[PDB]
């Protein structure tokens, strides 16, 4: 009735075609179900659950489960971590050993660099057209989650994922307790680690900007699964069975989640609410999670905090479902269904129009406070040399009654300084007035409004993201995405 | 049973100044029931006129002895009142045409102008025309496929604008428009029309014999695929052919001794071309022209007493067909085991037998596999054939599949159909107006549908959910199904009852009763694409044996919608696609603009669907706006190629690899009934049309007359040549 | 709304002149019959030159 | 600059720690020393917090100070300093400035 | 001093002068009702706006003056913006000089159904809109003088 | 077509003035008038500061019926001012139109009284209704060819144009011309009215 | 230069800002006031 109407997709079963699998199947190593989506090749996706499905289409047709061809001894075929490298290759962590799979071909490759058993593969993928961040998407970390930093080995690769070399332990000599992951924080152009000394945990930064520096500590009950937002803005989501946290910064401040109900907000603790989140889907700006007691929650993740509302009820949870953001404002619940008469899996899909969904009078959400937000800086990526400045522009038309407050910010303030002017020019035929804001960007040192503890060198290149947003934007502003661009000094 | 009529065919004119003629038929009648705003003349008469000035919806019902249903009719204030009338004449010596145009008001026009039989304007039309020249209104004609305009001269002594026009046969679609000068708060609507060479219907020699359908069978009708109002209709008593919308008709007969009397009453199917007519008499194909009645035989590549059907194209892709510069098949016949592709001049070779298809479909051989119906899809160079598969027989259930054949690649493909049907049911299928093949088929008791790339496959069902149409029409079998460019599909019953379907919509609509149970009727198209019902009855004075009346399908659908409670999800959807065929060379791209306007946050978008062998890249730029409680989304897309031919090997091979034709269609995300938008479907071809070349200035072929030459050149080559 | 019309004095084909009274250094800033005679002579010269 | 655009909330609480006055307004007094002012972002929680300041000082955002007379205009910038230890923004201005 | 370019009156120009193929345009902008159109208006590829709010132009002495008009609709702002371009037809008004060849001709611009009913009520009274007559004089105006360099 | 834009001037009107500095006071403005025209539309509007005052238009054009006697005072060449605006004159009479050229009439003439051969000739747009008694004898034609049987000294169809002025008493058209220098010449300055069209 | 923006029904003919001078004898004030499409009032004053 409401939200989704189910629709079943199945092909290839027109006639008596004898198709059979060959080898040992692939299965996930966790109770939850996930959908990993490639950044710009968004048609290619991997559903990880009781069976693993690699689709080149957007989960159309009937997909055979991913299989190991037994030519190499993989032991137990349990997947712990998956990653998408640039090209036609996908990386899996099977039984502690790394493997590469080509999906255009049917090629399996064994990663020979790693010796000690790792559990997780991490990296960042930029796919702006060019040759700049193709090299950025080649630095990858291989590490074992839950280990002890004194004693354990961590590997890295700069030639994509061909050969893996262990890094020296001199840098990580003074960190004591258990590691929670090591990340190439390209928003900071830094290297960060998540560290669990006690029931609470924190973040450590290596490189000279804020070297030997700390972030605000946060509780670390059980393990955590860490999800980056794919626009290099540093937005971080840390979720597990009984907790969820959002880091608006790159790990400097990690905070809780708000919940909106009857025009009042409250902090959401999963354990105290006595719920269990089953699936998590993350867009560039949005976030959603399915709670296993047939519940769906949608939130807009931004600065000042994240507001999360509860969507109307629908019996969606069926022990195999997984949510994924098909598009902005378009969620999709996917459930694979087996079929032994043809030895194949078909799919059931719900296309959730959240924009149409959030108009129920029981919710009564105030409409959007901004009428138009448009700029031309989202198409490409911008580089700066020293003694060179650049300018970007944006146009915003606000609502008739409200008075929204825009704000522009830089991911990495240490090597990127801005000055933004917002001037009013003209007005629309209704009477609402256009506002034009232009930002001027250069290096942080040349401004001279920072300390020596904050400038953090000028001779080294770096990378950051510039974002224009509305500070007091309400919910239901799904389509009016804030503007973001990538700029390398 | 009652109905109503209006003076004008075009429904844009329909407003408060119009009159509605209400006609009730029945033994019992009392009066008419109307709202207070509208008025009826002689309210105690079953035939009357209705005038109403206040806008809105009005509920009218004829009160009588029995139960008569009420009807809600919408009258809206409009500023478009007047209409164009045109009269053509053709000269062949100059190979051109001359048209005479004047302005007439449908409310106060002559009878002949209302039926398109006038040659001279009446008094009111002439005075209004000279008033429009005085206030300064001038028409002009604009060809659609290629953007050329033609202007008239001054007004003659009587109200008439005379325009000369080249004889094209490639851009047959034209519009006529005018300036923005209005008279007394009333405008004139633009008029769309088509014209090509005037075709001649055949004559009848004395001593000939009629060709009829078997007795008790329904009456058949077939028309030309490109230009309407030129058709042939077969009844139980006569075969008629019309150069018009059956205003004037001529009989079609056969020479003596060619066919038996029993054979002459066993005519199964008829197809009409410009060259001649084709009859399927008892499984044998006969070609009737103005000269002879020749029976096709093995010399032309057909089998005898084995043909079960034939078909032609259904969408006028005349521009691509003319620009292909290669004569292709114009007809496809099927004989349950073999298909044939009939070209021009009515001779052909066999296309495919069932053995090759059995080999193609990996069947285990010695199976009952049959071909039963072949249709030309919207893509010009492919065809589709319905395959019936027994699956080791011994039951009544047969699998129904589709197989497509591509003439450009000479290949075959099997699609996804999972239909199980009994032995008895016969099937007839049609393609809808879409780039993606969407199939509507019927088996004289049910209608099933295949939408959205053969994924939404099922049975069209009633709102009650019976899914059987004979039960709601007292046990009778499906007679006629008509599609159109818009996407509304009309199912006509032999009981003469009415069902309505919309493309990409599963639920059907049972229309109200408009025509008698016993009436011999057929549904056809006028000069425009509106619905007309033709009534045939013998035992008359030869002048009213065929009477045509229009059908207000849009108004009846609106009344049904006010009964039900549906609405269109989007306010508006605009696009800049003004053509159907787009051809560009290596160095140009194509830019398409579109926009949707809808309520506040019912999240929509524009679906772009493609078909063919993709050789292009898309770039899409989106703009979003909210204003006055409404959302506007604007899309700009660009199609282009990004290949290089410099310093490469196999240049011609890459040139052939990067050529072909593409089909694109634009549509909203979700749409329902009461959305009268036309879905834009077009085709884009890359390559040369073989009509563009290079001339040196000052040179021409035969502006300079000369004679034969001869010369010898020697000792200067790279010994003695005489050229 | 009516917009983008030509400004009237350059399209309706008119010719314009200005003539302002002279600055008087009196504290009250009032004129006299003498200075208005001077102003009349000045506006006469303007019309003559026109 | 829209004068009656609408102002209803005081987002900042600043103090020079020399003379305390009503917390509903910011009154500062200038003497021979450097005018030293500590200021914080007042919100639903009226106490100073290290979370909001760290959020602000991550996008390269620092407060600005406009002093105006009937004939004079001047602007002063809070320095960008890491939020590792501090709680409120601080600025000291020489008197000759 | 003599006023070449200044900041004069706003609104409609009073009268016009034309000479041998020159022209002028007026751009009109109408703002419609909040719910002036329904979903039933979505009948074609482009919205038909003439049935509810249409703009018309009538000419007198039509065989010497040509008018071309063109609309555009923005339903988000409930606006229709149209340009009317009026050009000389290069005939009539026989060859003369300065003040002889001119013939007077009044064209009418209007929006349909507006005249009489609608009114701009401002402070201190109300003014009639929807219907405005502009006169042009064809021929050649004053001001155009020839001199020797 | 030419226009002149000026700003007015302040003028302390001369008198006893018991006050010291500020006193009776009235703005004054020059008055140009070019050669070749009569119709002068004057437009008065505020500078922009001060109390609000509206915008007005006036017409002081070219009153040209004026003769000077030996004593040196104004006199109408058409007639003499000798009557009183009694309210009785048009307390029951109907509404009478006013005919002149489309814009170029520098004067205005209107009669149509009960029985008095008087008009309401005035400059401007009857802002200043100065009555007049015409010095035109009261004549009536004779017989046979003619009949008109009732003088009724009430100028019916009192029309005018630039220069000439036309009145119609009973079957008698009389035509006057005002002296209008800088328009044509001194020439057709009429001595007095003339019965024309014999 | 100033811009004046109405928030309700605005007086189109009468300008909404009246300006007064304390001492007109020492200062010369030339004012221009024009209107926008949406009745936004642009004014500018030159003082010498
Ligand atoms: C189920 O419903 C079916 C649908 O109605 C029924 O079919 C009907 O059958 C009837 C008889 O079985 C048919 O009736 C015959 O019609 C002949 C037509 O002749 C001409 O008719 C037109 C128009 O007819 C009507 O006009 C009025 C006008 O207001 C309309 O309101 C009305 O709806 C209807 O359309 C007339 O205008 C003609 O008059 C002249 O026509 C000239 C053009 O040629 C024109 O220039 C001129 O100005 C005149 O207008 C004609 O009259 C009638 O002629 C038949 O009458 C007979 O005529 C012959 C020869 O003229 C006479 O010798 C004889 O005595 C008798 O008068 C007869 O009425 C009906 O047409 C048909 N319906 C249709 C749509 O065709 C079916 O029967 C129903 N079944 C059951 C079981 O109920
Ligand atoms: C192609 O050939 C035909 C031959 O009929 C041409 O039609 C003829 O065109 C001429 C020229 O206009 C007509 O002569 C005059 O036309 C004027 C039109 O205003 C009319 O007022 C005169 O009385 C006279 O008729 C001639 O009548 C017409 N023929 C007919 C039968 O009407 C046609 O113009 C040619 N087209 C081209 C493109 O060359
Ligand atoms: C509409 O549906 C049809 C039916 O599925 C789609 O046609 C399908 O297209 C894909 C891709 O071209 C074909 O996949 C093929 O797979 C083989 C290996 O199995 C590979 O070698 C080929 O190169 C190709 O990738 C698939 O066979 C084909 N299906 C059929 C029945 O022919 C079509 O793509 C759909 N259209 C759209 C716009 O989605
Ligand atoms: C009608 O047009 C005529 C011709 O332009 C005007 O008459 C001329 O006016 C000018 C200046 O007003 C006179 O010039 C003056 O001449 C005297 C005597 O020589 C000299 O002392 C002055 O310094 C000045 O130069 C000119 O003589 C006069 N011409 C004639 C024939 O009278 C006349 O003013 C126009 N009408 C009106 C109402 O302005
Ligand atoms: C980075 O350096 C700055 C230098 O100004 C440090 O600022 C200190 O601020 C406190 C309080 O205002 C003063 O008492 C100290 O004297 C300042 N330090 C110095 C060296 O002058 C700032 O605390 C430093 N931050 C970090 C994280 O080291
Ligand atoms: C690391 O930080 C310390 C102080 O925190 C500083 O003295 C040292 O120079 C830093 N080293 C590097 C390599 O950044
Ligand atoms: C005060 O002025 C000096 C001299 O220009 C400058 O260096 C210093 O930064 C100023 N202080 C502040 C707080 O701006």
């Amino acid at each position: 009735h409401t939200l989704c109407r189910v629709h079943t997709v199945r092909t290839g079963k027109v006639f008596k075609s004898n198709i059979q699998l060959q080898g040992d199947p692939l299965f996930y190593a966790f109770p939850n179900t996930f959908v990993l989506k490639n950044v710009c090749k968004a048609d290619i996706s991997v559903y990880l659950g009781q069976k693993v499905f690699l689709t080149i289409d957007n989960f159309e047709s009937s997909l055979l489960p991913l299989t190991v061809p037994k030519s190499l001894a993989v032991g137990v075929p349990s997947i712990t971590s998956a990653h998408f490298v640039s090209g036609s290759l996908v990386l899996f962590v099977i039984s502690g050993k790394g493997y590469s799979y080509d999906y255009y071909e049917n090629t399996w490759r064994k990663l020979e660099g790693i010796s000690e058993p790792v559990s997780h593969i991490s990296g960042d993928v930029c796919c702006f057209k060019g040759s700049f961040c193709l090299e950025l998407s080649n630095n990858l970390f291989a590490y074992l989650r839950g280990g002890q930093i004194p004693g354990t080995n961590i590997y890295f690769s700069d030639n994509g994922g061909f050969s893996f070399q262990l890094m020296n332990t001199d840098k990580l000599s003074h960190l004591t307790g258990t590691l929670g992951g090591i990340f190439h924080l390209h928003s900071m152009s830094q290297v960060g680690v998540l560290m669990v000394e006690n029931n609470l945990g924190t973040f450590h930064y290596m490189e000279y900007p804020l070297n030997h520096s700390m972030g605000i500590a946060f509780s670390y009950k059980n393990l955590l699964e860490v999800i980056m937002k794919p626009y290099q803005r540093g937005f971080m989501v840390l979720w597990n069975q009984k907790s969820i946290l959002v880091s608006s910064n790159s790990g400097q401040i990690v905070e809780h989640v708000r919940l909106i109900d009857q025009k009042i907000f409250t902090d959401l603790d999963v354990e105290h609410a006595n719920i269990n989140i089953y699936s998590v889907a993350s867009n560039a700006y949005e976030l959603a999670f399915l709670v296993a007691e047939d519940h769906l929650y949608y939130g807009s993740q931004s600065y000042m905090g994240t507001y999360v509302i509860k969507l109307p009820h629908q019996p969606l949870w069926s022990t195999h479902t997984s949510i994924y953001f098909e598009d902005i404002g378009i969620l999709q619940v996917l459930t694979p269904v087996a079929d032994p008469h043809f030895a194949a899996y078909d799919f059931d899909k719900c296309t959730v129009n959240v924009q149409s969904s959030l108009m129920d009078e029981k919710l009564a959400l105030q409409p959007c406070n901004v009428e138009l937000l448009e700029s031309t800086m989202i198409n490409t990526m911008f580089t700066i040399d020293m003694n060179s400045k650049l300018k970007l522009s944006a146009l915003m038309i606000p609502r008739k009654g409200e008075n929204p407050t825009p704000l522009v910010m830089v991911s990495n303030p240490h090597a990127l300084g801005f000055k933004a002017n917002l001037n009013e020019f003209g007005n629309t035929f209704d009477g609402n007035s256009k506002y034009k804001l232009d930002i001027e960007l250069k290096q942080q040192h040349h401004w001279g409004n920072s300390d020596f503890n904050f400038t953090a060198s000028i001779k080294r290149h770096a990378i950051s993201s510039v974002t224009v947003d509305i500070a007091d934007k309400t919910l239901s502003c799904v389509d009016l995405k804030p503007l973001s661009t990538l700029i390398s000094v | 049973l009652w109905r109503y009529y209006i003076n004008s065919q075009d429904y844009s004119i329909f407003s408060t100044r119009s009159s509605i003629k209400l006609e009730y038929e029945g033994n019992s009648f009392v009066s008419w029931k109307i709202p207070e705003s509208c008025k009826v003349e002689n309210t105690t008469s079953p035939k009357t006129t209705l005038h109403c000035k206040r806008a809105g919806i009005h509920t009218i019902k004829p009160i009588a002895g029995n139960q008569e249903v009420e009807r809600h009719l919408t009258v809206d204030n409009s500023y478009i009142c007047y209409l164009w009338y045109f009269t053509v004449v053709d000269v062949y010596y100059n190979l051109s045409q001359i048209v005479t145009i004047w302005v007439y008001d449908p409310e106060s026009a002559s009878t002949e102008e209302l039926i398109w039989t006038a040659k001279k304007p009446s008094l009111s039309s002439r005075v209004l025309t000279k008033q429009m020249n005085t206030l300064g209104q001038r028409p002009f004609i604009f060809t659609v496929e290629k953007r050329l305009t033609y202007h008239p001269g001054p007004l003659t002594s009587e109200g008439t604008w005379v325009i000369h026009l080249p004889m094209s046969s490639d851009d047959i679609a034209k519009v006529i428009r005018g300036n923005k000068v209005a008279f007394q708060d009333c405008f004139i609507a633009n008029l769309y029309f088509m014209l090509t060479y005037p075709m001649t219907i055949i004559s009848e020699p004395p001593g000939y014999e009629p060709l009829t359908v078997p007795p008790g069978s329904p009456l058949m009708l077939s028309w030309d695929t490109c230009i309407s109002t030129f058709a042939l209709l077969a009844t139980d008593q006569e075969t008629f052919q019309t150069n018009d919308s059956f205003q004037t008709w001529t009989r079609v007969r056969a020479p003596p001794g060619i066919l038996s009397d029993a054979q002459r009453h066993s005519l199964r199917d008829v197809i009409i071309f410009d060259q001649g007519t084709l009859f399927l008499v008892d499984g044998t194909v006969y070609l009737r022209t103005e000269d002879e009645f020749t029976k096709l035989d093995e010399s032309r590549g057909i089998s005898e007493t084995g043909i079960l059907g034939f078909s032609k194209r259904r969408w006028c892709q005349i521009r691509y067909l003319y620009k292909l510069a290669s004569k292709k098949s114009i007809l496809i016949a099927w004989s349950k085991t073999t298909v044939y592709a009939g070209y021009a001049t009515f001779r052909f070779v066999t296309l495919t037998d069932t053995a090759k298809l059995k080999d193609f479909l990996k069947l285990p051989q010695t199976d009952t596999l049959e071909v039963m119906s072949v249709e030309y899809l919207w893509h010009p160079l492919e065809a589709a054939v319905l395959l019936s598969h027994c699956s080791v027989c011994t039951t009544n259930t047969r699998n129904i599949r589709i197989v497509i054949y591509s003439a450009i690649f000479q290949t075959w493909t099997l699609q996804d159909f999972e239909l199980q049907l009994p032995k008895e049911a016969i099937l007839e299928f049609r393609f809808l107006y879409s780039a993606m093949p969407d199939i509507i088929m019927w088996d004289q008791h049910h209608v099933y549908y295949s939408y959205k790339n053969f994924t939404v496959v099922g049975t069209i069902s009633t709102p009650s959910g019976e899914t059987n149409l004979s039960s709601l029409s007292q046990g009778s079998k499906i007679h006629q199904v008509l599609t159109d460019r818009i996407g509304n599909v009309v199912v006509k019953m032999e009981n003469n009852v009415m069902f309505y379907i919309k493309a990409d919509i599963t639920e059907a609509v049972i229309l109200h009763t408009w025509v008698n149970t016993t009436a011999k009727t057929v549904v056809l198209f006028d000069k425009s694409f509106e619905v007309c019902i033709l009534y045939y009855n013998e035992n008359l004075d030869e002048k009213y044996q065929l009477q045509t009346q229009p059908y207000p399908l849009i108004l009846e659908l609106q009344s049904i919608n006010k009964d039900l409670g549906d609405w269109c999800p989007y306010l508006a959807f605009q696009h800049n696609i003004h053509s159907q065929f787009y051809h560009m060379d290596k160095g140009e791209s194509l830019t398409i603009w579109s926009q949707i306007v809808y309520p506040e946050n019912r999240g929509l978008y524009i679906v772009v669907e493609h078909y063919g062998s993709s050789v292009m890249t898309w770039t899409q730029n989106l703009e979003y706006e909210i204003a006055s409680g409404f959302c506007t989304k604007t899309m700009i897309t660009r199609f282009f190629q990004t290949t290089n031919y410099e310093l490469v090997d196999n240049y011609y091979q890459l040139q052939k690899e990067n050529t072909g034709l593409m089909l694109l269609q634009f549509r909203p995300s979700e749409f329902s009934r009461t959305c009268l938008t036309a879905k834009p479907v077009f085709e884009i071809d890359v390559g040369c049309d073989s009509s563009k070349y290079i001339m040196v200035r000052g040179f021409n072929k035969s502006r300079c007359q000369r004679r034969d030459f001869s010369y010898v050149i020697d000792k200067e080559l790279l010994d003695n040549l005489k050229v | 709304h009516l917009i983008d019309v030509p400004k009237k004095h350059h399209a309706s084909r008119t010719e314009s002149y200005v003539a302002l009274p002279p600055l008087v250094s009196e504290s009250l800033g009032f004129h006299n019959n003498n200075t208005l005679a001077v102003y009349q002579g000045l506006v006469y010269y303007l019309l003559w030159l026109h | 600059v829209i004068h009656n655009k609408g102002k209803e909330r005081t987002y900042f609480s600043c103090s020079g720690e020399g003379i305390l006055t009503g917390l509903h307004t910011i009154k500062l007094f200038l003497t021979m020393d450097n005018l030293k002012v500590r200021c914080f972002f007042r919100n639903e929680n009226q106490s100073p917090s290290k979370e909001i300041l760290g959020l602000f000082t991550s996008g390269g955002l620092a407060p600005n100070m406009i002093i105006t007379n009937s004939t004079f205009y001047g602007g002063y910038y809070f320095k960008l300093t890491p939020f590792s230890n501090r709680l409120e923004w601080l600025i000291d201005i020489p008197r000759q400035n | 001093q003599k006023l070449y370019n200044m900041s004069g009156d706003y609104g409609i120009p009073d009268l016009f002068f034309l000479d041998k193929g020159n022209w002028f345009t007026i751009t009109v902008v109408l703002l419609s009702h909040q719910d002036t159109f329904t979903s039933s208006d979505s009948q074609g590829p482009t919205i038909n706006v003439d049935k509810k709010l249409a703009i018309a132009v009538t000419i007198a002495d039509p065989e010497c003056l040509s008018v071309t008009v063109t609309q555009d609709v923005l339903l988000n702002r409930n606006a229709v913006i149209n340009k009317i371009k009026v050009i000389d037809k290069k005939r009539c008004s026989e060859q003369g000089m300065i003040g002889r060849n001119i013939k007077k001709t009044s064209m009418m611009l209007k929006v349909l159904g507006a005249p009489g009913n609608c009114i701009q009520r401002t402070y201190l009274g109300g003014i009639i809109q929807g219907f405005k007559v502009v006169p042009i004089f064809i021929g050649c105006p004053p001001g155009k003088r020839l001199a020797f360099d | 077509n030419v226009q002149i834009l000026m700003e007015a001037a302040p003028m302390r009107s001369t008198g006893y003035c018991p006050a010291e500095a500020m006193c009776v006071l009235n703005w004054y403005t020059p008055m140009p008038f070019k050669n070749g025209s009569v119709v002068s539309s004057v437009d008065i509007y505020t500078n922009g500061i001060g109390p609000f005052v509206s915008k007005k238009r006036f017409y002081v054009n070219m009153n040209g019926f004026l003769k000077r006697d030996a004593s040196g005072k104004s006199l109408f060449a058409i007639g003499y001012e000798s009557l009183v605006l009694k309210s009785s004159h048009f307390r029951l009479s109907k509404s009478r139109p006013l005919w002149y050229t489309v814009n170029h009439a520098p004067v205005f003439i209107l009669g149509g009284f009960y029985d008095e051969k008087s008009i309401l000739f005035s400059d401007s747009n009857f802002q200043d209704y100065v009555l007049l008694e015409l010095s035109i004898d009261s004549c009536w034609v004779g017989s046979f060819y003619c009949p008109i049987l009732g003088f009724s000294a009430t100028i019916h169809d009192a029309i005018a144009t630039e220069s000439t002025l036309f009145i119609r008493q009973n079957q008698l058209v009389y035509y006057f011309t005002g002296t209008y220098i800088t328009l044509f010449d001194k020439s057709h300055g009429s001595s007095r009215w003339v019965r024309v069209l014999p | 230069q100033f811009k004046i923006i109405p928030k309700a029904m605005s007086t189109f003919p009468i300008p909404p800002v009246s300006m007064v001078v304390g001492n007109p004898g020492l200062v010369e004030v030339k004012t221009q006031g024009v209107f926008d499409l949406n009745e936004n009032y642009y004014l500018d004053i030159h003082v010498s």
